[PDB]
RNA sequence: AAACUCCAGUUGACACAAAAUAGACUACGAAAGUGGCUUUAACAUAUCUGAACACACAAUAGCUAAGACCCAAACUGGGAUUAGAUACCCCACUAUGCUUAGCCCUAAACCUCAACAGUUAAAUCAACAAAACUGCUCGCCAGAACACUACGAGCCACAGCUUAAAACUCAAAG
């Protein structure tokens, strides 16, 4: 309301490529957390349900970030069987 | 020069022109993408209404306004009325995550308007009014 | 006895502890150029430490300095001041890909 | 071991030389070990300071023809 | 880096209130989830729209 | 499995026996059914590797103790 | 103790800006303050539109006043600045340099938490 | 209350502070310090007036004096903040702790217990 | 040492005698608190 | 654990409050 | 569908309301609680344990009186659904959520794991859960149901809270 307009969340179109520009803007809003904030703000999330979701989202990150660290650690052993026949 | 996604600052001097008009002078297409309707108002850079079209004014009723095709039809209608008043290049400012968020801009492009930027003004309260209670579905 | 038995020391090869880029530097709310390096260019959102890479002590200092500068009339809230868009990029975030 | 202190400083100041470790040879002597052996020899003389003793060791090797390119 | 788990769970050593309340024990399973089928979307709405609009005109 | 061929040769050369393959359940504790009533079990079992291919103790270590067979193991 | 007054003044001509700064410094001294230094940070475009005293300001002069004052002076000085029509925004903070920067050795790494669940078979 | 001109406990014994400029003297005085700095001076005055060794801070006497200064600071805080429930608890706990300290001093050193009660104006009361 | 430093610093404090002169001097000068950090932890002061 | 013990107590309290209101 | 059309969109002005991001941090407080900014005051105890009742506190809801009112919202009204719909869905609006001054004193107030001091070796160990124990102290528990009940007593509470049984019944309850 007070801030200057056409500076925040504004993206310029390159060579009339609106699709690529919209995808870029949507990705900026996603990677900052705006899209997920807007959807959660439509209805009131009561404080107890918000804490239960944060705890769920936090435990999933940990598990998902530890599984991925193991996948990249074992990807080296996807090579062909070197002792084929034993 | 490398393309800058960042818009030209109004105060500083820029070489980017569209039909001899600076970024601060291009008319603005305000798109309100709600869950049930899409409203498009094209205004001049000096805040003078030029064209208005919504899914409701295009003959869609009830749940049929909240569709991509309905928003696209509103875009084409707004573009037609805006192009009569001399609008070619438009700065799109869309607020809301409704079904017609992207379709409305396609309609505007299909109608002969050129989009030079895409801004998001979706209102996000930083803490604000308590929203309605969750639906039991 | 024998002279070749291992002796008790502290790991002589131990590397020095890693320091955040702001370790030992004063974070002032007036220094908006520095503070702008840790906010989103599009939304003005404060980046988390997983993006900034700052230690816990400096992440708090930067957060508190931004919130002070913003309400005291030094820093914008909804976007990064366009003047500081060309400063050295120190945050590990990829927006265009 | 006592010499690990010397080895650590050598690797920090000079780094692993281009000479490659041959671990198959049970009697291989790396440039670092050569430094340790010389440094340990100069300590027997009676030098009680590391800085001076360390600097003197490097000079002895340069006289013998060893290439000691510091990281700097 | 993975978020820390020191003092996060309700354990006898932990004096503080629990940060995390995992329904399932935080222990990596020996399987990964299946690949999810992409939810289908209606294709060719734009091309359908232009054909139907011209029909109306002609 | 890097040493299955080497070990199987060493056994044949010294007139002894090697089992470097997947150890099927009951080879030692159910031998009379698997091999025959008059089968003679090993008197010594030498484990050149005591872990299986999931880094856990080879089942035969437990089974040798059940059958009172002394075991040598690296 | 030591404080810092971050004073955003209305964009005025030099004679009026000098009077306001004198007015402000004299108010500090009248309430028992010892003014240490005055720093001019320059006239800048305000980050956002500030409405003050029935005026909309888009530019302001940023000034800093370093002063020592009794603890009771702070509440009084804030009230004075509220009523000055040439001050867009005034905030008194404990001087940033009274707090001595603590010495940091670096980031101490924290390993994966262990023994969170029993080692029984599941 | 210590006059506002009283120099801070840290600078009262630095040599030559009586000859520094008046501006420097009021910058190192209680007027320009927080409330906690004036409480350190109150403690020193009680310690010198009552305790045999004003430098022994680990005796039951010094600890009763230090806690009594905190009790008074809580009573003054609560006179302005009458609905501060956290500090009302700190006051009531501090009063109970001093009663336990006074009971222990009365049981061990009665001659010094009388000097604590006189100097600090504490009237010992037997529990119900 | 702290008292001595303060006594030297108290000489250049604003008083009612030098107030007007010190206000004019402040209006002429500029003090910039802005500086940027790099990925290497080096301060890049502003060039203006 | 199931909430069968709570459910018995839930009904007892409900019927008690209704009785107190009625009389 | 009702509702609204004194409506909606753009722009400017504009709170006694609620506090994105930071927070992948895990800190403060006795607990309840505490996450916009600033300043003031300020976070008991140099052995530990020590109360349904003494003393001081204690989410939300509620009561008493006076204010504020964006939004949300029991109740209530309307629309729709339905065999019915005193609900679930839609719209409207009130008590209420906020401020000031007094009450009320409850919670799945639960991290259902008491305070303090130690230990990881033996039997580690019913099962599950969040591995198993030692010293010491206080509190509490002895089949289910009757029963967060009756009576008595206390309480600013008067359809309340705290304490809290028995008879009859059962061979299970868990
Ligand atoms: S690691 Fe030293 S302050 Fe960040
Ligand atoms: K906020
Ligand atoms: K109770
Ligand atoms: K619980
Ligand atoms: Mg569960
Ligand atoms: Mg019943
Ligand atoms: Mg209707
Ligand atoms: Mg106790
Ligand atoms: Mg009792
Ligand atoms: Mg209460
Ligand atoms: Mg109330
Ligand atoms: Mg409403
Ligand atoms: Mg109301
Ligand atoms: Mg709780
Ligand atoms: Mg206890
Ligand atoms: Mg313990
Ligand atoms: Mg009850
Ligand atoms: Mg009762
Ligand atoms: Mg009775
Ligand atoms: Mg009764």
């Amino acid at each position: 309301a007070k801030h200057l307009k056409f500076i925040a969340r504004t993206v310029m179109v390159q060579e009339g490529n609106v699709e690529s520009a919209y995808r870029t803007l949507n990705r900026i809003l996603t990677m900052d957390g705006l899209i997920e904030d807007i959807k959660h703000r439509r209805y009131y999330e009561k404080p107890c349900r918000r804490r239960q979701r944060e705890s769920y989202e936090r435990c999933r990150r940990i598990y998902n970030m530890e599984m991925a660290r193991k996948i990249n650690f074992l990807m080296r052993k996807n090579r062909a069987d070197p002792w084929q026949g034993c | 020069t490398k393309f800058s996604i960042y818009p030209p600052i109004p105060g500083e001097e820029s070489s980017l022109r569209w039909a001899g008009k600076k970024f601060e002078e291009i008319p603005i297409a305000h798109i309100k993408a709600s869950h049930n309707n899409t409203q498009i108002q094209v205004v001049s850079a000096s805040n003078e209404p030029l064209a208005f079209a919504s899914c409701g004014t295009e003959g869609f009723r009830n749940a049929k306004k909240g569709t991509g095709i309905a928003a696209q039809t509103a875009g084409i209608a707004a573009a037609a009325r805006a192009k009569q008043k001399g609008v070619i290049h438009i700065r799109v400012v869309v607020k809301g995550l409704g079904p017609g968020r992207l379709s409305a801009m396609h309609g505007l492009i299909m109608g002969g308007l050129e989009v030079i930027s895409i801004t998001d003004n979706t209102p996000i309260p930083h803490x604000g009014c308590r929203p309605r209670k969750a639906r039991k579905l | 006895s024998n002279e070749d038995l291992p002796i008790s020391m502290e790991n002589p090869y131990k590397e020095p502890l890693k320091k955040c880029i702001l370790c030992g530097k004063h974070v002032d709310y007036k220094n908006v150029q520095l503070l702008s390096q840790f906010v989103s260019p599009f939304t003005g959102c404060i980046y988390g430490r997983h993006i900034t890479g700052l230690c816990g002590k400096k992440q708090k200092e930067i957060t508190k300095a931004i919130k002070r500068a913003q309400i005291m009339g030094f820093m914008p809230v909804t976007y990064k001041d366009p003047a500081y868009l060309k400063d050295p990029k120190v945050c590990n975030i990829r927006y265009r890909e | 071991y006592h010499e690990d202190r010397i080895r650590a400083k050598f690797y920090s100041v000079y780094g692993s030389g281009q000479r490659a470790f041959d671990l198959f040879n049970p009697n291989f002597k790396s440039t670092c070990q050569r430094f340790v052996e010389k440094y340990t020899e100069l300590q027997k003389l009676g030098e009680t300071d590391e800085e001076k003793l360390f600097v003197e060791t490097g000079k002895a090797l340069l006289a013998e023809g060893v290439i000691l390119r510091r990281v700097g | 880096a993975t978020p820390s788990l020191r003092g996060r769970l309700a354990r006898f050593g932990n004096p503080r209130k629990p940060v995390l309340k995992p329904n399932k024990p935080l222990i990596l399973a020996n399987r990964v989830g299946e690949r999810r089928r992409e939810k289908g979307e209606a294709t060719c709405i734009t091309e359908m729209s232009v054909m139907m609009a011209c029909w109306k005109q002609n | 499995r890097q040493f299955s061929y080497l070990i199987e040769n060493m056994a044949r050369d010294c007139g002894e026996y090697a089992h470097t393959r997947y150890f099927r359940g009951g080879m030692l504790t159910n031998a009379r059914l698997l091999f025959g009533p008059t089968v003679r079990l090993p008197d010594l079992i030498i484990f050149l590797h005591t872990l299986n291919n999931i880094f856990e103790p080879h089942v035969a270590v437990r089974d040798a103790a059940k059958m009172n067979i002394p075991t040598v193991g690296i | 103790p030591r404080y810092e007054l971050a004073l955003i003044l209305k964009a005025m001509q030099r004679p009026e800006t000098a009077a306001t700064l004198k007015r402000t410094i004299e108010a500090l001294m009248d309430r028992g303050a010892i003014v240490r230094d005055l720093e001019n940070l320059g006239e800048r475009a305000l980050p956002y539109r500030i409405s003050a005293h029935s005026q909309q300001h888009n530019r302001g002069g940023y000034f800093l006043v370093d002063f020592y004052a009794p603890t009771a002076a702070v509440e009084s000085m804030v009230e004075h600045l509220s009523r000055d029509i040439d001050v867009i925004r005034g905030n008194i903070v404990k001087h940033p340099l009274t707090q001595e920067l603590k010495e940091c050795e670096g980031i101490v790494p924290v390993p994966l938490a262990e023994k969170l669940y029993s080692t029984k078979k599941r | 209350d210590p006059p506002p001109s009283t120099l801070l406990k840290d600078y009262q014994n630095v040599p030559g502070i009586e000859k520094v400029d008046d501006v420097v003297k009021r910058l190192l005085s209680l007027e320009m310090a927080n409330k906690k700095e004036m409480l350190k001076i109150k403690q020193e005055q009680f310690m010198k007036k009552i305790v045999a060794n004003p430098e022994d801070t680990r005796s039951l006497e010094a600890r009763i004096i230090a806690l009594s200064v905190k009790i008074r600071s809580y009573e003054e805080h609560l006179e302005k903040h009458r609905k501060d429930k956290a500090h009302k608890r700190y006051l009531l706990m501090s009063i109970d702790q001093r009663k336990k300290m006074l009971k222990n001093l009365r049981n061990t050193n009665y001659d010094v217990f009388e000097k604590i009660c006189w100097g600090l104006g504490i009237e010992y009361t037997f529990p119900p | 040492r702290e008292v001595l430093q303060l006594q030297e610093e108290v000489k250049n404090f604003i008083t009612r005698e030098n107030l007007e002169a010190r206000v004019e001097a402040a209006l002429d000068s500029r003090k910039n608190y802005n500086w940027a950090i790099t990925r290497e932890g080096l301060v890049v002061r502003p060039q203006r | 654990k199931n909430v069968l013990k709570i459910r018995r107590r839930k009904m007892n309290h409900h019927k008690y409050r209704k009785l107190v209101k009625k009389t």
